[PDB]
RNA sequence: AGUACGAGAGGACCGGGAUGGACAUACCUCUGGUGUACCAGUUGUCGUGCCAACGGCAUAGCUGGGUAGCUAUGUGUGGACGGGAUAAGUGCUGAAAGCAUCUAAGCAUGAAGCCCCCCUCAAGAUGAGAUUUCCCAAUUAUAAGAUCCCUCAAAGAUGAUGAGGUUAAUAGGUUCGAGGUGGAAGCAUGGUGACAUGUGGAGCUGACGAAUACUAAUCGAUCGAAGACUUAAU
RNA sequence: UUGGCACCUCGAUGUCGGCUCAUCGCAUCCUGGGGCUGUAGUCGGUCCCAAGGGUUGGGCUGUUCGCCCAUUAAAGCGGUA
């Protein structure tokens, strides 16, 4: 198994579930904790459970385990992690508050 | 089941497969022999009487326990042995097996089994009431004369006696304790050693008693 | 270790700088807390201009200690000060940007949002 | 070892240094049992420096042996330090340790204390 | 440790003869392998040697570093399999054998 | 902390059963001067 | 396991673990605390008309560290499940009075509670038990067998328990190792100098380990059994 | 519990809280069984069986008690000069 052969599938169920600015970052020459990140955001409190409840299955297709869904019920910022891919499900505006992309502005990024 | 006797030697550690540390004691177990198989028709219980360490033979001006005596010597050679120092009976073990005069090898213990250990404690002399039973000590400033002492003992002119199961000073130490459900790590055969995960009672050079667990 | 009437510090961009511990969230008469532990605090010193003023009770999380943690591989890690980070109802941080390292034990502690943001994990 | 003898450190370190010296001069003394099971050791570690005889041992054969006692044997004068490396060392050049010998006399009158002799061999 | 030699014999095939030498105050690097999944990477720790005790399998040391203002320390066993290698790259002079004046 | 009664003549003497002394050894008279 | 059930959302039964808080017990391999006969550093003043290499007292003269040993804030187990029945409460045949009905002749059911299962002490249990082997007379000596007495701790207020007594490795010492300190003295190069380098991971080392009869466990004394009687079977 | 009576004790029965220790009782605060209902589900409410074990740290005034922030499966009422 390998990561780069597993991120075109990672952008899959989040454009299926109609994610927006669904970009992806890498951390090869950055960090030693996780390879690549994926990012998104969503509008409605209803709309934020289905984006990531899907990812539960899609990790069971390759049969990699999931360990936590933080703020899932609260439905504000949610994080399913895999040590190679991460699904940061955001809100319409909290994306701007934390502003992920510019902390790691020095990130080779790719749009999808 | 199965049971072997031996001496506690020391304590060290080993590295597992995942580099994890596992702490271990080191049990030596040589020269065990069976000396009397039992019966229900005679005693009322089946068992296996076993003896562990060798000693010397009868002597005329004999003034130790190194050199054996005649009643002992008349019990070793019966089952074709030498005089044995320590003796114990094991009662929870199958008796159709274990013929007489043989030896008992550590090899009957695999690595990864489960056991329970039984031995003596260490000696503390005449000790108080808060090292022993472990209970609160009193103030040391603000004008106080109660520091390390057992406060009260009774109530009043009702129940003017003092009940029996009461906590006072005295002696704690060489009592019989057991430990349940430890693990077998590794089993040498030449040096005749068995290793156990965890620490077990007694002092060094003491005596240890090993047996299979009964629980699930 | 972190117990009642203990003064940690703060390592986030949320105004509160120093705090005072007054509880630990176990419950059977618990009397300490190490890394990975949700607690209750107040503030005793802030910065002018921010989002968490002085006199506000809040819950908070450890990230560093003088006493370390006993890794199962037979390894130990002890820092040279203490530190804390302030959180919210949604199990996530008040501010945004983390300062100073943290400890890897926070990955299996559902604090992945904070390793998601911090310079040096170690 | 490890005996205190009802005498605190600063006192015991000076009582065991007088015993080691006055013994050597007369080779035979009369003490209680306990003390002579402790100069059983201090003085046996003190000939083992006298067989070397080097310049360094004389420097550690003075940090326990006692101040220069101007002896007077037959028409002479010595020091307890130019008697220990010249004379005892030469008698005892071919044995191993064990050159002391304890001997039990009776008790005393006043305090009821076992009395023993100690000499060299 | 020749007591009766039964403990320093069993614990013989858990040693390793791969590791260079080092006294206190001798900078060196430490290539751990860290397992957080099906397979994971290395993540060096670098620093300066302050402590070393013991003998046998239970022989330890520790190293100090500063990292973005804060100090940190990690102490390791010498014979564990995690530690791929050790790389001593500098050497010094001191008069102590436990170093704590570094805080 | 103070005696409430008198001690009889018996209880005084039932108590001194063990309040005696002992004998030396006997080597041929010669002392056991090991 | 979103299945029984729930108007759907919600939600068990089932039964699987994973990780914990308080509490109770053994231990010292790790992390750490002490360590007053161990190792370096360092000020003041007395002792050698001084060189400082040494000692004494000044909280152990102060400071940095620390072996054996006892310790927790450290290191590992434990709580039981499982069964025998019993409260309320669920029932079935079944009479009462046809039918009825859980109690009346009957009879399954079912609570962390109760006795049994797990750990510890126990035959002065005068109801004083059960095996195994060893010892056997001319009041009377003495046998198996123990105690006095001397060397010591894995034990210990004192008694007692335990290891060993010259066919002997018990404690000490001597010769080798470990762990700890952190590079002696003394000569030799370099610096005007106080200093730093090299000969040399040096030298010293209390309590832990081994080997070795050089010292002493000498000498010698004292207690100590000789199977009753019927009434049966032999 | 506030009391009534004045039977022992005045040639001495010599003291309200809190600290240290513990011990019994249920008319049960939590856990454990169940019945009942408007308990659809949850959440309860009500009465029934049950004492094996369990039952928190701190601020103000003397504080016995009282009020208040903060946690907890729960933060029990009475006896024993
Ligand atoms: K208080
Ligand atoms: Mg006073
Ligand atoms: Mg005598
Ligand atoms: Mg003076
Ligand atoms: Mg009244
Ligand atoms: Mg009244
Ligand atoms: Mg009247």
């Amino acid at each position: 198994m390998n990561s780069q052969e597993l991120l075109a599938i990672a952008v899959d169920a989040i454009d299926n579930k109609k994610g927006e600015d669904t970009i992806s970052l890498e951390m090869k020459g950055i960090s030693d904790m996780t390879d690549y990140f994926v990012v998104t955001h969503g509008n409605n409190e209803r709309q934020v459970q289905a984006i990531a409840r899907a990812v539960k299955e899609v990790a069971n297709e390759q049969n990699i385990e999931v360990k936590r869904m933080e703020g899932y019920n609260e439905a504000r910022w949610i994080l399913i992690d895999l040590a190679d891919v991460v699904v940061h499900v955001f809100h319409k505006d909290e994306r701007n508050y934390y502003n992920i992309e510019k902390l790691y502005q020095d990130a080779p990024l790719e749009s999808y | 089941t199965k049971g072997i006797l031996g001496r506690k030697i020391g304590m060290t550690q080993v590295f597992g497969e995942n580099g994890e540390l596992i702490p271990v004691t080191v049990v030596e177990a040589k020269e065990n022999v069976v000396l009397q198989k039992k019966t229900v028709e005679v005693d009322g219980y089946n068992a296996i009487q076993v003896g562990f360490e060798d000693k010397k033979a009868y002597k005329k001006d004999a003034k130790s326990n190194k050199y054996a005596n005649k009643p002992a010597e008349g019990h070793a050679k019966k089952a074709d042995a030498a005089p044995k120092r320590f003796i114990r009976e094991f009662r929870n073990v199958d008796v159709d097996a274990y013929e007489v005069g043989q030896e008992v090898s550590v090899d009957t213990f695999v690595a990864g089994d489960v056991i329970d250990v039984t031995g003596v404690s260490k000696g503390k002399g005449f000790q108080g009431a808060i090292k022993r039973h472990g209970q609160s000590r009193g103030p040391m400033s603000h004008g106080s004369h109660f520091h390390r002492a057992p406060g009260s003992v009774g109530m009043a002119s009702d129940a003017s006696r003092v009940f029996k199961g009461q906590k006072m000073p005295g002696r704690m130490g060489g009592n019989t304790v057991t430990v349940q459900n430890l693990e077998v790590v590794q089993v040498d055969t030449e040096n005749k050693v068995i290793l156990v995960k965890g620490n077990v009672p007694g002092p060094k050079k003491g005596l240890v008693e090993i047996r299979t667990s009964i629980k699930k | 270790m972190i117990q009642q009437e203990t003064r940690l510090k703060v390592a986030d961009n949320s105004g509160a700088r120093e705090v005072l511990t007054i509880k630990v969230l176990g419950g059977s008469g618990r009397k300490t807390a190490n890394i990975g532990d949700v607690i209750v605090c107040t503030v005793k010193n802030a910065t002018p201009g921010g989002v968490v003023k002085k006199g506000d009770v809040v819950k908070a999380v450890i990230v560093r200690t003088k006493s370390g943690v006993r890794r199962n591989d037979g390894s130990y890690i002890k820092f040279d000060e203490n530190a804390c980070v302030i959180i919210r109802d949604d199990k996530g941080p008040r501010g945004t940007r983390i300062f100073g390292p943290v400890a890897r034990e926070l990955r299996e502690g559902n604090f992945m949002k904070i390793v998601s943001l911090a310079p040096e994990v170690l | 070892g490890y005996r205190k003898l009802g005498r605190t450190s600063d006192q015991r370190k000076a009582m065991l240094r007088d015993l080691a010296t006055s013994l050597i001069i007369s080779e035979r003394i009369e003490t209680t049992e306990a003390r002579a099971k402790e100069v059983r050791s201090v003085v046996e570690k003190l000939i083992t420096l006298g067989k070397k005889g080097d310049l360094a041992s004389r420097r550690n054969a003075a940090k326990t042996l006692r101040n220069v006692e101007i002896l007077n044997e037959d028409e002479t004068t010595q020091t307890a330090l130019q008697k220990l490396f010249g004379e005892i060392a030469e008698r005892y050049t071919e044995r191993q340790g064990g050159y002391t010998r304890i001997l039990k006399q009776g008790p005393r009158r006043g305090d009821g204390a076992e009395s023993v002799i100690i000499e060299l061999v | 440790m020749t007591n009766h030699k039964l403990i320093e014999a069993v614990t013989k095939s858990q040693l390793r003869t791969d590791l260079p030498s080092f006294r206190p105050g001798d900078t060196l690097r430490v290539h751990v392998r860290i397992i957080e999944g099906t397979r994971e990477r290395i993540q060096v720790f670098e620093g300066v040697v302050i402590k070393r005790r013991g003998g046998g399998v239970s022989e330890t040391f520790t190293v100090r570093k500063i990292s973005s203002g804060v100090g940190v320390e990690r102490t390791f066993p010498l014979h564990t399999p995690k530690i791929e290698k050790i790389e001593v790259k500098r050497r010094g002079k001191v008069r102590r054998a436990k170093l704590y004046y570094l805080r | 902390a103070v005696p409430k009664r008198r001690t009889s003549k018996t209880r005084k003497n039932k108590r001194r059963t063990h309040f005696k002394i002992s004998v030396p050894g006997m080597t041929e008279e010669y002392k056991l001067s090991h």
